[PDB]
């Protein structure tokens, strides 16, 4: 049992034992980057796909007209120079050292073994690799930076249909355009005309005549392939037709058939009903007589020729006439070609298509497919072939995946699995003979929504493509300079070229859609991001071409994804949030675990089920009832087979859920009783509670489910212990931990220093913070919790804190859905957060003079320099008004050329004629906090101030400190067991002498590894940190603010019930009960009805009696109870009822009152998502706690002091404080800055920002009766230059002329059109 | 012609052999071409590489914007120096 | 598949030079 | 405009005019040497070419500049990039003196005014203290009196309140859609961050307050002050412009205190007495000795306006219950007892405010609606309406119609083993077998919920309407309808997919008694397709009144 478990046990109410455990939740972004960085040293040789195998493609080159070739064994990782607290202090990227070692193989190019010389060196650095931590993020410049998962469509073939109101036909085929996994696509679109066009993604349509022939294939023998099922000859009556039965099924026969020995099959005149079909297949005839005048209607397929007359007698694609017959019957025409086409059959459409652009030979397709590929270009012989064969043959970047090569075929039909990756002749014909069986109706067309064909991407895969694309091109520049310069001469190091790999793998981390900011508002949101599958980036759909064909939940999406988790507004559907069980897999296909089951007993082995290997067996659900004898007891069983929710039996079952939370995500799992609301609020609920900010103090919620300890233990916030042992002091800076003897090496034994993190500056200027939860001289095992990060209590996810919540419309104040707080919530300091915000000062370099930090500053007085230093910068922890000076900036000009007036004020006061500007930072209005610390950066070759001084001085002294205190633990543990060697009690002989000296040795040695480090940090202090060019020091300040709750915020809950905070009643107002507990939050009771979400009232419930049983503890405890009284009551709460739950296991005194201790302001309950309590469960718990049954009571009026006459639903609910606050949303402005060309209002003057007057309400105005107010609004508060300044004097005077003026929207307009040569005058 | 603002031929020679010399010492150094650095190999003091090598500005556009949607051009986030007040 | 065998085939012909009677040049640090 | 660090800023279309000089110079020295005519036709060709590329630019030159890739706006092509091929005028204009913050509801300020933060008063009203302050004889110059509004004085906030008496400002949302988004109103200042708006108007804004801002906007003129009181007044504009039903009506808040007020009961505290006139109603209620609701007997002194400038006076004797006396009290001289002597629903309350504004006018109407708003929440808070989980009635008969209903899909499935009945038969015969069991639910719930009170009087057994909090919220029209009361006690049906058929397999359970996982991945088919239909019907619907206004416009 873990030590933080028994500090405080929360009831489950689990009906079913869970047979796996959560696994890691950011298993997803550590296993991707391990193959890619591939930081582990093994012995063997190592597969290492990922970088490592993109790395071998560079070596071997091949050089026309000359030989050179390279070797490369492998690469080796460098360890990073900053930390991970010092590279996000100062300005610098979190990176490692990467070199390689290239071997260049020089030849001859003769086909011999003969004057070959090779030389082995270690290469340069090629670029830097990132290195993340282990918390799945890696710092870029400072800030933590992730990347989310790619969602892109599987390599493949599909045939769509595309059903739109353009095209204004019910059957018309779709694109069957093929997505690679690398290089261009083509879209082959069919035409409504019954033809075939294909095109390219960057090009015009292209006939399908000229494709065929760049392939090598005659058109004659391709539009004869598909078509020309039948074969006519010229035999006994002159003519001999193929009997077919099923191509005269429903058709009419107006042609007798005489032939068949006397046996008739139809007559002239009659229709052919179902007893005509049956007389032919008895005999099996397939000669009949036809007239000659029957075939007046039927073309032939291919060129007719014959061999006597040397020339072609019938042409292709035309009619059997009756002169046309004369000239075959007497040229012996042997077999007659006609492609037997009819309305029953599905018709060949090669032959409409093959008349375009008189494409008849390879000669016509080579000439217009060079149009495409080059726009006005000449085109050649060589230039044609070799932009036609970069597609089929020499494919440059047209490389596939080994499963897109048995994606593809499965489509078709192939016996073969693995085959070439680049496209063939005999490749390409499947796709163009499965398009036309599609559009028949033979078949259904692909499934694009489906799992199946979307591919889920990785941070490595990503980072491996963008590696390969920087290192392809500096291959290129060793290669060519290799072969022009000497080979003696040239060395490796000068060869080789790590510029093209650094550049292009650091501006990818940071113009990338993928690499996005990594938001620290909240430790939910930090795992709910990492676990995030984005589809939209480099290569996926906007959010125009995606439409609604993927904003639609689909059955393949059971235990993968979530249907409840997805940010609503401009980008609906498209991301998605992963489940809680879901795992990658290798090829990267989302699985899901499932439990096979038999008809005999319930297996234990989990296994791991893929997106397509679900349709072949039936999946049931995990809420079904058991005999406690391995089998299914119940008659029924909802299962699903084809993807589809159904009813099955419960004896031909063979898979079964793990649990019933591997559907929603780990931000809708955290809601409780989420099977009592609908969708639409799971959706919100997920929002709200993501953007929760860390207040002052932890409040646990009492209504939890069991996966809040799951969220703050496997994130990088909290100090885990990564070894077991004692604690040995506890501190707020840091804290130490002791090894146990068990788990611990031969040296240095004990050796655990854990560095708590102070108050820093998050991504969302928000505060972020450590406390130590342990205390000296505690049994700390391994994977404990020895600190809480923001908004956490204990190791448990606490983001927000409970409080009293009665139902009840109290004098209109919640209207809608505002929120009528009390005076009690803002006196104790509850949602009171901390903000730290920072501003940053530049130093710039001008031709007129250099910019430095100095101390005096013109036109100022000695309030204004009280605060400041004599350097120039403010004090640490001096309280800083709105508009006071912090860092002291001046900038010297000339030329002032002051105006008459200005000279006479400067004579009168005896103010000194200062020629320097004074351009010094300032806050801005509203914001005032206090300053916690003072970052400087200075460059090589500056002076520094004394300011400077103070602060390496204090970093060097710490430095010092800390690792002088933390020489003499390990002395003291050194010490305390060669004390252990009193076996003989002198107060054998060799074997403490040798003990004596390695136990000296260990101390001498473990002062060699912090000279070598000391020197190292002091190193760091004296250089400068490199910065833009332009920038001579950069001093940045850090304050913070402490923003109360005022009227004007939003609060809300877990069940997606916002709230905006009108007033802040008094204590003497609120409702209180015969008690004398006074409400603090009043919600309003009309959102149940309107709104499906009944968990509010189900967890408000809940609150009320899990705040009832631990006040009956503490009045309990403080009753000088025995210990027989306190664990009766306590078997009394969590044996009552259900739930999993162990106890004997305590100690007597010592952890029965540390149990009762923790309780004492309320027992914490477990609900599970679609596992928690029942009706009856929840309304047994009230009984024991003293407490109405329907839990409904009559509050007494705080104001009149009657009695409400109906009872009121009261209890604790958990509420949340969203970042929305009204300190960053309320400003006004009358006056201000205006642009160059368009006289419009904006920023810029730090005083506020001017709100757009769009044209909805421009058409508002004018419905009215308004003529001067829409006036005044578009030419006198806008757009103007006379009529502003005379209208301001107006309003000083006391009477408002409203001056005429003229608007400059249209005078620039006058401006350009006059400069286009067409006239505009105005005729008055 | 190149370049927005003309400058003089006696003048616009020095800013030949800088270009040059910063661009074979870009590939024998491995790194980023300092302005300290090019002084040193040329013999020339620092406040002279500081203004010529400044010369060149490089003057980009105004009207294309930044970002992947282009919601609001350069024309509109300028303020004058003057008072427009 | 094609890159891997062809550096495969030049490093089982690297090694016919060591039995028929050759060394690899061998180099110093870099800058 | 130089930038910092000494980089200066050229516009695209200053290289456009530099290219034309630069072949335009070269055109007159090559014509001033007799040059040959096959290089003269080589120069005017590059001068068609640079002047096309002055004018526009994309369609078949598309110039590429300096050090990027994209083409150059050329003068045509700033027209049509201005805004999308728009004017200045016509797309989103920056004014002055506005400001937004988030809205905040008030239930203690009148319909024609509204709520005002104090820091928000002097940014906008700035130039109004300035000619406030020399006037009165305080601030001599103008540069004395801008110290005096930055440095927060006592005197200052005395000649503030002057100048937002008499001040009508003006309010919008940011989706505006009819002409009754931007109203007038009058400031007063308050203390806070937050507009304090008036609840009754919240109906004609359709906004929530769930963090919604509205925008301010300040008339300078005189001129706009007055067309603003006339015509944008928020009490001007009480009938909504496209029917004749008011705009102005109670909303579910302040519904629930009058429904609960005119409700008719069986036995009740106080109940067969009688009273002299409405003053003694409202002295017997307050006393504790009275129910809100009880069968007596009043005789009042109603006014009837039928003639036109008389107004007789009446006395009758009714019987009604004792809220409904108390409501006689706000509504004017001009109605008779009637109109109030029925439940006071959400429809038959619209109904009433048309009729009050009809047939007495609209300064009697304004201050009806104030008092009938103040009538509403104070007695919303006098009767604790609250919902828990008893309030959800699940029928005792709901087992019976779902086990009936088990029986008889096992019926068809047991015959489809066989295959005497087809695939499209079987579909159609089992889908509207649960429509058809919907029904019987629905109907047995309405039965049970409406009659869910068991009381006595001087009787063994009488039945009368419910009270309860469920039923209140629905019958009196506040939130809700009878659609949604259907998923919370009986089944929620079949739960159609978004691909265009209907699902056959139903959902049994109940919002109260909670769904299965299966179950709750259906809902969340019909979910997602409502959010998608929801963000696209802004942009057909903003389409649809955007092509309308321009024909309409003349
Ligand atoms: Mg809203």
């Amino acid at each position: 049992y873990s030590y933080t478990e028994k500090k405080r046990i929360r009831k489950d109410f689990s009906k079913l034992p869970d047979v796996m455990d959560v696994p890691y939740l950011l298993a997803i972004q550590l296993d991707s980057y391990r193959e890619f960085l591939q930081a582990g040293a093994t012995k063997e040789q190592f597969r290492d796909v990922g970088l490592h195998a993109a790395f071998k493609s560079v070596f071997p080159i091949i050089s026309y007209s000359g030989n050179a070739a390279l070797e490369y064994v492998g690469y080796r990782l460098g360890e990073p120079a900053f930390d991970v607290k010092e590279c996000v202090l100062r300005g610098v990227t979190f990176a490692v050292p990467l070199r390689v070692k290239v071997r260049l193989i020089i030849f001859d190019r003769e086909s011999s073994n003969k004057a070959i010389k090779d030389i082995k060196e270690q290469e340069v650095y090629m670029g830097e690799i990132p290195l993340m931590t282990e918390n799945g993020t890696f710092i870029i410049n400072g800030t933590e930076r992730v990347i989310v998962s790619q969602l892109h469509r599987s390599p493949g073939v599909f045939f769509d249909h595309d059903r739109g109101k353009t095209h204004s036909s019910g059957k018309l085929l779709y694109s069957a355009r093929i997505i690679p996994y690398r290089g261009s696509w083509l879209d082959f679109e069919f035409d409504p005309k019954d033809c075939v066009f294909v095109r390219i993604d960057r090009r015009r349509k292209l006939p399908a005549s000229v494709l065929l022939r760049a392939l090598g294939y005659s058109t004659e023998e391709i539009l004869n392939a598909f078509y020309a099922t039948n074969v006519f000859h010229i035999k006994g009556e002159t003519l001999n037709l193929e009997l077919v039965p099923q191509r005269l099924r429903g058709e009419v026969a107006s042609i007798d058939i005489k032939d068949g020995s006397g046996k008739v099959i139809v007559e002239q005149g009659r229709r052919i009903t179902a007893r005509h079909i049956n007389q032919l297949e008895k005999a099996g005839v397939s000669q009949l007589e036809v007239p000659f005048d029957y075939l007046i209607g039927r073309t032939i397929a291919k060129a007719i020729v014959h061999p006597a007359t040397g020339e072609i007698i019938a042409e292709c694609n035309t009619e059997l006439t009756l002169d046309l017959l004369a000239k075959v019957a007497k040229a012996q025409v042997v077999r007659i070609e006609t492609l037997y086409t009819n309305d029953i059959d599905c018709g060949p459409f090669i032959s409409d298509t093959l008349k375009i652009d008189n494409t008849s030979n390879q000669l016509e397709a080579l000439v217009e497919i060079y149009r495409m590929m080059r726009p006005g270009e000449p085109p050649t012989k060589e230039a044609a072939e070799t932009l036609f064969g970069n597609l089929f043959f020499s494919a440059e970047r047209y490389d596939l995946s080994a499963v897109g090569r048995m994606k593809f075929n499965r489509r078709i039909g192939r016996t073969e699995i693995e085959g070439p990756g680049v496209l063939s002749k005999e490749d390409i014909i499947d796709v163009l003979k499965t398009l036309v069986d599609i559009r028949n109706g033979k078949g259904i067309v692909d499934d694009i929504d489906h799992l199946g064909n979307r591919r889920v991407r990785c941070v490595g895969e990503m980072a491996e493509n963008q590696f390969r694309v920087g290192l392809v091109r500096v291959e290129r520049a060793v290669k060519e300079r290799l072969s022009m310069a000497e080979s003696e001469g040239l060395m490796p190091q000068d060869l080789i070229n790590a510029k093209p790999v650094a550049a292009a793998i650091k501006e990818f981390f940071g113009s990338s859609q993928l690499s996005q900011f990594m938001d620290q508002n909240n430790p939910l949101s930090e795992i709910t991001h990492k676990r995030r599958v984005s589809a939209l980036g480099p290569g996926g759909l906007t959010r125009e071409r995606a439409g609604f064909e993927v904003r639609d939940v689909h059955p393949t999406h059971y235990g993968r994804v979530c249907p409840i988790e997805t940010p609503e507004g401009p980008n609906i559907g498209l991301i998605n949030s992963l489940a809680t069980y879901a795992r990658t897999n290798k090829y990267g296909f989302l699985e899901s675990p499932y439990r096979v089951v038999k008809d005999s007993l319930v297996t234990d082995e989990i296994v791991f089920l893929s997106a397509i290997e679900e349709a072949d067996h039936v999946i049931a659900q995990a809420s079904a009832t058991l005999n406690e004898k391995g089998q299914l007891v119940d008659e029924l069983v909802a299962v699903r087979h084809l993807n589809e929710f159904t009813v099955k039996a419960p004896e031909d079952v063979t898979l079964m859920d793990v649990s019933p939370k591997q559907v929603v995500s780990v931000a809708a799992s955290l809601i409780p009783f989420l099977e009592h609301d609908d969708a639409n609020r799971a959706l919100m609920g997920s929002n709200m509670q993501r953007q929760a900010v860390p207040t002052l103090r932890a409040d646990k919620p009492l209504v939890g489910t069991g996966m809040e300890r799951n969220v703050a233990r496997d994130s990088g916030v909290c100090v885990v212990a990564r070894r077991g042992g004692v604690i040995d002091s506890v501190d707020a800076s840091r804290v130490v931990v002791r090894v146990a003897d068990d788990e611990v090496e031969t040296g240095e034994a004990g050796v655990d220093i854990y560095n708590l993190t102070k108050y820093t500056r998050s991504n969302q200027n928000t505060c972020i913070n450590q406390r130590p939860l342990v205390s000296k001289g505690d049994v700390v095992a391994r994977g404990d919790i020895l600190a809480d990060g923001p908004s956490t209590d204990m190791g448990e996810l606490a983001l927000g804190q409970n409080m009293r919540v009665a139902f009840m419309p109290w004098n209109g104040f919640n209207f809608e859905d505002s929120i009528c707080l009390s005076e009690r919530v803002v006196q104790e300091d509850r949602f009171t957060t901390i903000h730290i915000q920072e501003l940053t000062c530049v130093a710039r370099d001008t031709k007129l003079g250099p910019e430095e930090i100095t101390a005096d500053i013109p036109n100022v007085g000695e309030a204004a320099l009280n605060k400041l230093d004599e350097a120039g910068i403010v004090y640490v922890g001096a309280e800083v008004q709105a508009g006071d000076i912090l860092v002291g900036k001046v900038t010297p000009k000339g030329e002032t050329q002051l105006t008459p007036e200005e000279k006479l004020l400067r004579a009168i006061f005896g103010e000194k004629a200062s020629d320097v500007k004074d351009t010094s930072l300032r806050v801005p209005t509203g914001t005032k906090g206090t300053v916690i610390d003072v970052q400087v950066f200075t460059r090589d070759g500056v002076e520094r101030d004394s300011r400077a001084l103070s602060i390496e001085k204090m970093q060097l002294d710490q430095i010092r400190k800390d690792l002088n205190e933390e020489f003499r633990i390990v002395e003291g543990a050194t010490f305390e067991r060669l004390r252990a060697a009193l076996v003989g009690a002198k107060a054998a002989d060799d074997a403490l002498n040798e003990q004596l000296e390695k136990a000296q040795a260990y101390i001498s040695d473990r002062r060699q590894l912090l000279d070598d480090k000391f020197e190292d940090k002091k190193r760091k202090l004296q250089q400068g940190d490199d910065l833009a060019p332009g920038v001579l020091k950069i001093v940045k300040v850090y304050l913070a603010i402490k923003r109360r709750i005022q009227p004007g915020d939003k609060m809300a809950g877990r069940h997606g019930n916002k709230g905006v905070v009108s007033v802040i009643m008094p204590v003497e107002d609120m409702p209180h009960d015969a008690n004398g507990t006074p409400v603090d939050i009043v919600l309003n009771p009309l959102g149940v009805p309107s709104r499906m979400n009944v968990g509010q009232i189900l967890e408000t419930h809940l609150g009320l009696a899990a705040k009832g049983l631990g006040e009956k503890i503490n009045r309990m405890l403080e009753e000088q109870r025995k210990v027989a009284e306190l664990r009766k009551f306590l078997h009394e709460i969590y044996n009552e009822i259900g739930g999993r739950e162990e106890n004997l296991d305590e100690l007597g005194d010592n952890e029965i009152l540390a149990l009762a201790k923790n309780l004492r302001g309320g027992v914490p309950m477990a609900t599970p998502v679609f596992d928690g309590a029942k009706e009856r469960e929840i309304k047994a718990m009230l009984k024991l706690a003293d407490l109405p049954e329907s839990g409904q009571m009559r509050l007494f009026d705080g104001r009149t002091g009657n009695q409400f006459e109906r009872p009121t639903t009261v209890g604790y609910m958990y509420m949340l404080k969203l970042n929305h606050l009204v300190d960053d949303k309320m400003h006004a402005r009358s006056t201000g800055s205006y642009s160059l060309v368009t006289q419009q209002p904006l920023g810029g003057k730090a005083q506020f920002g001017g709100q757009r007057f769009g044209e909805m309400e421009v058409w508002a105005l004018e419905a009215y009766g308004a003529a001067y107010t829409l006036q005044e609004m578009l030419t006198v508060k806008s757009d103007d230059v006379n009529g502003r300044t005379k209208m301001y004097k107006n309003i000083v005077d006391g009477d408002h002329r409203m001056e005429a003026g003229m608007p400059e929207s249209f005078n620039v307009l006058i401006k350009e059109i006059r400069s286009l040569g067409i006239d505009i005058e105005l005729e008055t | 012609q190149t370049r927005t603002i003309r400058l003089p031929i006696h003048v616009v020679k020095e800013l030949n052999v800088y270009l040059r010399a910063a661009r074979e010492l870009t590939h024998k150094l491995d790194h980023e071409p300092s302005p300290e650095e090019i002084a040193n190999l040329l013999e020339k003091p620092v406040a002279e590489v500081k203004r010529m090598l400044g010369l060149n500005e490089r003057v980009t556009s105004v009207d294309v914007s930044l970002g992947p949607d282009s919601d609001k051009t350069l024309l509109d986030t300028l303020t004058d120096d003057r008072p427009t007040d | 598949e094609a890159k891997q065998k062809e550096r495969d085939a030049l490093a089982k012909a690297m090694e016919e030079f060591l039995s028929r009677g050759g060394k690899v040049q061998e180099i110093e640090p870099n800058v | 405009v130089p930038l910092d660090g000494g980089r200066f800023a050229t516009s695209d279309l200053n290289d456009l005019y530099r290219r034309v000089i630069n072949r335009n110079n070269r055109l007159k020295r090559l014509l001033d040497l007799a040059a040959p005519d096959i290089i003269v036709r080589n120069e005017k060709r590059m001068l068609q070419e640079a002047v096309d590329a002055l004018l526009d630019n994309g369609r078949r030159g598309r110039a590429i500049t300096g050090s990027n890739k994209r083409p150059l706006k050329s003068l045509a092509d700033m027209i049509k990039g201005k805004q999308g091929r728009f004017r200045q005028n016509l797309l989103g204009k920056r004014v002055d003196y506005s400001g937004r913050s988030v809205i905040t509801v008030g239930p203690t300020l009148r319909l024609h005014q509204c709520g005002l933060p104090k820091k928000m008063a002097l940014e906008l009203f700035k130039p109004f203290i300035f000619g406030k302050l020399e006037g009165r004889g305080m601030a001599t110059t103008i540069k004395a009196a801008k110290k005096m509004v930055e440095r927060e004085l006592p005197e200052v906030w005395d000649v503030l309140a002057e100048v937002i008496r008499e001040h009508p400002v003006l309010l919008n949302r940011a989706p505006t859609l009819h002409r009754l988004g931007i109203q007038a109103f009058e400031p007063v200042l308050i203390e806070g961050k937050a507009i304090q708006l008036h609840p009754l108007v919240c109906a004609a804004y359709n906004a929530d307050f769930d963090g919604d801002q509205m925008a301010v906007h300040v008339p300078l003129t005189l001129e706009a002050q007055l067309e603003a009181r006339a015509l944008m007044m928020s009490t001007n504009n009480i009938l909504s412009p496209a029917n004749g039903e008011p705009i102005i009506v109670p909303s579910q808040d302040v519904v629930m205190g009058l429904y609960y007020m005119t409700r008719e009961a069986i036995n009740a505290k106080g109940e067969g007495m009688a009273f002299a006139d409405l003053q003694e109603v409202d002295r017997a209620y307050r006393s504790g000795q009275a129910s809100l609701h009880a069968r007596v007997k009043v005789r009042i002194n109603e006014k009837i306006k039928g003639e036109d400038g008389q107004l007789t006076a009446n006395t009758r004797i009714v019987d009604t219950t004792v809220g409904r006396a108390l409501l006689f009290q706000v509504v004017p001289a001009g109605l008779p007892f009637d109109v109030v002597n029925q439940s006071m629903k959400k429809k038959a309350i619209s109904k009433l405010i048309n009729h009050c504004y009809r047939v007495v006018g609209l300064k009697d109407t304004v201050i009806f609606a104030d008092q009938l708003m103040y009538t509403g929440f104070a007695y919303s808070t006098i009767s604790g309406v609250s919902i828990g989980v008893n309030d959800f009635v699940i029928p005792d008969e709901k087992a019976r119609i779902i086990n009936a209903a088990t029986d008889e899909v096992k019926e068809i499935e047991s015959q489809y083993a066989s295959g005497l009945v087809t695939q499209g038969e079987k579909y159609n015969k089992v889908i509207d077998l649960w429509s058809k069991a919907n029904d019987e639910v629905s109907k047995a719930m309405m039965a049970n919920l409406s009659k869910e009170k068991v009381v006595d009087r001087e009787g063994k057994e009488v039945d009368q309407e419910s009270f309860n909090s469920m039923y209140m919220m629905a019958d009196s029209g506040a939130r809700g309808s009878a659609a949604q009361i259907r998923q919370l006690a009986g089944m929620r049906g079949l739960m159609a997919k978004p691909d265009g058929s209907i699902i056959e397999t139903p959902i049994t359970a109940n919002f109260r008694e909670g769904l299965n996982v299966l179950q709750y991945f259906i809902s969340t088919h019909g979910a997602r397709k409502g959010l998608a239909d929801t963000a696209l019907k802004t942009a057909n619907s903003g389409y649809l009144t955007r092509r309308l206004v321009d024909v309409a416009q003349d």
